[PDB]
DNA sequence: ACAGGATGTATATATCTGACACGTGCCTGGAGACTAGGGAGTAATCCCCTTGGCGGTTAAAACGCGGGGGACAGCGCGTACGTGCGTTTAAGCGGTGCTAGAGCTGTCTACGACCAATTGAGCGGCCTCGGCACCGGGATTCTCCAG
DNA sequence: CTGGAGAATCCCGGTGCCGAGGCCGCTCAATTGGTCGTAGACAGCTCTAGCACCGCTTAAACGCACGTACGCGCTGTCCCCCGCGTTTTAACCGCCAAGGGGATTACTCCCTAGTCTCCAGGCACGTGTCAGATATATACATCCTGT
């Protein structure tokens, strides 16, 4: 897999902004979001696989996952 | 086979005793779930620390009264310690 | 003569539609690829739940969510209507995600 | 061989949520080397409590959406709305649960 | 006429000072005084080591300045160099204390 | 023992954000510095007493305040 | 007849002590079990850490002209190396002080 | 009097293999103490709670390792990394 | 853009001075040796459930365009804040004394672990009905241009 | 300051469908019951250090006066982003299929707890002595006014 990052297109990145209340958007802000959103991605996903390679596993599960998140503060209810 | 465990059936209990007509769905459910094992967690960690500490090898009503009274914020605090304490003066009668 | 609502108004009304809403607002088949291709990049040959993957994004929609809302009050801080990349940075430092 | 009724230690409490089950689960969690009698109870009722007060809220941000079921948009406009729940439950993301409507001042048409 | 420097120039001196040193830059027996008062309403009678008050002054001056660098980064932004209660505000805002 | 908030001085607030590195100060940047100066106290002070009343004893130790301070995500090293 | 005494630091080539570490384990009710391995990696990545910590430190003072270590240079040690600082982003050095910095906009006009 | 517990002669023994002719200040050890203290509480509770996930008793090396790169950022994890297995590995080979 | 005048700040030496680093004596907590038992590593199996592919539908994304409204640079002004000085105030230092309470220390008792038998609470699985999602049609509200 | 067209949104009424909740069987985990060991509560003594006070010095806070430069309001201009229509595309849903590996069980072995004895590593204490503040004097380093 290449350029997935590109996936997270401006419609979609607008989107998020208006659940943020956001109203007017500036033209460099998606790539600054697909940036931001790749570093909180490498990180939790790191930790998650981290966590997966301790349980000898080669499936990342869901419990990986939310071990992850609350290791960064990030706690996320609705997975276990 | 296997066999899992979960707070749904309490979660309920506690749902019809104080919306009897409400229902909960499993994502819900779920959430509650989760609430439920990490509040549970952040009260027994700080009751443990809090045992370490105090360089005590037991867990206590008044570790557990303490946890909840850092972790738990103002009148949150307040009614669970009061919860807490007339749950255990009603099981030591019983 | 077509009808054209002022520029803002379109934009608010969304902000109220995609508050009001719950769903998640990142396709989920480019999500996953770029999950995915994250995973290859730390762990060759991965394997993912379904569950994992949405985990994933519900956290990841959630903080930029947030990350949004303290963009906002960032751009308000300075006067503008519009949010910058730096008002993003500024939210970020101060934040400590830098 | 007369052994007694069997009472569960949540309804010694008057608690619905399991006493044994926590007091289980603070024996296997390695917080420390002995679990007191009354512990488990309050934990457990900390836990109960915290929990009604959640579904509690959840259900009344049901009603007004006229909705007979919880779903995680109303725990999370309940703890959101409530200070003291959203401080308590800060760092917590709910999965599903959306954020609180409100859109800034400045935001808003002129007139 | 007498020497003056010009304003903001031993402002930045000053920083310069405050920044090379250590110590702690407010009076003990003042905010000795105001850590009792604050803990009286908590528990009367109540005593302090002289390393807790210690261990409280510098939380609290490490914990201020770091909310007046935040704050600083928030004046900047806003195309200002004095800062504001609303700088303050914002920087607690984003940081989680609001 | 009252208004002794008042004792946090404008020329200590002064160098407080010279050393963040403030140029320029507003005036009525001392009175919310006191502000949040008290609620940051309050919130520590008041898990250290927590502590110290856990204990039983009724002077605050550092290792209070060390422990108050944990618990808030803001760790001191130097006092135990 | 007991064999010399060797110290399990001293069988693993550390300075910080496994035996010590061990026993903090067993204490600290981490788990149930604690292995043979698992104080000795312990006290050699904490013994790591405060030898980073240490020379950055030292590496500090000498620059200050100072052949002892103060929490000064502590704080410049943790402070300027960014993954010694993403560590220890949450804990405060007392009398460390700050890094000096200051924002280009704020020096003079001129 | 009483018996204390510290890495004092631990740091000092560090320092002077990194730096020979450099002495340190008691605040800075203290400070140096409580920065072991800290990190080993972290990595503890880290492989503790890796032992708990995996249904685990003992908490063994590999946990610890586990702990180490999930807690420290970047070159520092990887370097101690190598540093408990190369401990590790003279410890069994003696 | 350059003198020079002035104030501030790194250098450069004496000079005590506590704090540091090292030496000692204990003593308690690691280390050597050995035993038992259970945790976990390994192997085998099985069956979720993850991945991969295909095809149709269409919702969403990408693209282009017109324009308006917001970002931003520039200007003016007036007031708030920096600087400096004389005055006041209380912090800081250094004593002194005293006593409240932290810190062991020994007894013992009540409480929690542990073991065995028992049973019922709770979980897995099945089933069903009604709560809510969907769809289609007014009713209503807000927007925006044109007056 | 409204009128009215237009578009979005909300209220309502009728299918329908799937998942929330209730029922049932089983089984394993909580109970009960009884015992034993030791953790801590509890009284008591000690002696540390926290509190309170006093006086003197002087650093720091404070109040005032002045001027300046910075915050903020206003204006212009301009171009960037928003609203909208059209075309494209690949997301999504449904279905199928295969096999990877999660996950459950059985066996055994080896690694860790637990003990007992023993000794030496580390801690409390004491003590020279030397980086290191701390006063000088000095040599620039900038700041700022003036030309």
């Amino acid at each position: 897999l290449r350029d997935n990052i590109q996936g997270i297109t401006k419609p979609a990145i607008r989107r998020l902004a208006r659940r943020g209340g956001v109203k007017r958007i500036s033209g460099l802000i998606y790539e600054e979001t697909r940036g931001v959103l790749k570093v909180f991605l490498e990180n939790v996903i790191r930790d998650a696989v981290t966590y997966t390679e301790h349980a000898k596993r080669k499936t990342v599960t869901a419990m990986d996952v939310v071990y992850a998140l609350k290791r960064q503060g990030r706690t996320l209810y609705g997975f276990g | 086979r296997s066999r899992k465990e979960s707070y749904s059936i309490y979660v309920y209990k506690v749902l019809k005793q104080v919306h009897p007509d409400t229902g909960i769905s499993s994502k819900a459910m779920g959430i509650m779930n989760s609430f439920v094992n990490d509040i549970f967690e952040r009260i027994a960690g700080e009751a443990s620390r809090l045992a370490h500490y105090n360089k005590r090898s037991t867990i206590t009503s008044r570790e557990i009264q303490t946890a909840v009274r850092l972790l738990l914020p103002g009148e949150l605090a307040k009614h669970a310690v009061s919860e807490g304490t007339k749950a255990v003066t009603k099981y030591t009668s019983a | 003569k077509p009808h054209r609502y002022r520029p803002g108004t379109v934009a608010l009304r969304e902000i109220r539609r995609y508050q009001k809403s719950t769903e998640l607002l990142i396709r989920k088949l480019p999500f996953q690829r770029l999950v995915r291709e994250i995973a290859q990049d730390f762990k060759t040959d991965l394997r993912f739940q379904s569950s994992a993957v949405m985990a994933l994004q519900e956290a990841c929609e959630a903080y930029l969510v947030g990350l949004f809302e303290d963009t906002n009050l960032c751009a308000i801080h300075a006067k503008r209507v519009t949010i910058m990349p730096k008002d993003i940075q500024l939210a970020r430092r101060i934040r400590g995600e830098r | 061989k007369a052994r007694a009724k069997a009472k569960t230690r949540s309804s010694r409490a008057g608690l619905q949520f399991p006493v044994g089950r926590v007091h289980r689960l603070l024996r296997k969690g390695n917080y420390a080397e002995r679990v007191g009698a009354g512990a488990p109870v309050y934990l457990a009722a900390v836990l109960e409590y915290l929990t009604a007060e959640i579904l509690e809220l959840a259900g009344n941000a049901a009603r007004d959406n006229k909705k007979t079921r919880i779903i995680p948009r109303h725990l999370q406009l309940a703890i959101r709305n409530d200070e003291e729940l959203n401080k308590l439950l800060g760092k917590v993301t709910i999965a599903q649960g959306g954020v609180l409507p409100n859109i800034q001042a400045v935001l808003l048409p002129k007139k």
